[PDB]
């Protein structure tokens, strides 16, 4: 069947590219600044 | 202590590069995929 | 003889070209998302 | 480990392109075969 | 005679590239290394 | 004895970059020739 309304195959495609994209910013991030914890989110005791 | 300290608190910076690479090639993988989902539906034009 | 209530050849082109077509959907996903199981579909030892 | 998991989950990028491309020739084919028999009970009509 | 099912000129260039690719696995890891001999694969008697 | 022990266990670094070099080649080549025999049997359309 061939419909125009909805595009499941283009749905999905960026669904993923938003997934594999998120990573990006925080390997930046972290190599850039020089350090591994630079918030608590990324670990609960080594700040500590 | 200070030397005790830096083995949870700094980078490696020989791995982080491994991620960046990874990534950088996903997220073209996915723009031209992405594209061709787009412009798949247009064959049913010519039915008409 | 020539009918024109019904058309089998006309019946028979669709069901060729949806089978045809169904596989499409699942190769470009797996193109796009980089691994080769999904979902559960797919496989069921290899996920676990 | 990790080089292990990595030979049933992966994608192999050389086959996957042979069928998106196969498939991609298949529906034409099919699409102008579901036009040429949409059209051919037309005849009938110079009878009358 | 022309054919779409099967691709077979397709079908080995796979073949050939997956052979030649091989090696260059087993190269770089013995120039990075430094050494000829790693596991038991290369030899039986030097590593004894 | 330590001399001795060298000549079957060390690598010879002036043989195996020409090793490294002639495999380098060979990818390329059999990537470009796995592309142009997937892009052959695209002319089978012009007959229909």
């Amino acid at each position: 069947a061939q419909v125009i309304n909805t595009n499941t195959m283009s749905l999905n495609a960026q669904r993923n590219l938003s997934t594999s994209g998120s990573s990006l910013a925080t390997t930046i991030q972290r190599l850039s600044s020089g350090s591994r914890i630079n918030s608590a989110k990324d670990d609960a005791a080594g700040l500590a | 202590l200070s030397a005790s300290r830096s083995r949870i608190k700094d980078t490696d910076f020989a791995k982080e590069t491994a991620e960046l690479t990874r990534t950088q090639i996903l997220q073209q993988a996915g723009t031209a995929m992405l594209a061709q989902a787009n412009q798949v539906p247009q064959g049913v034009l010519s039915l008409l």
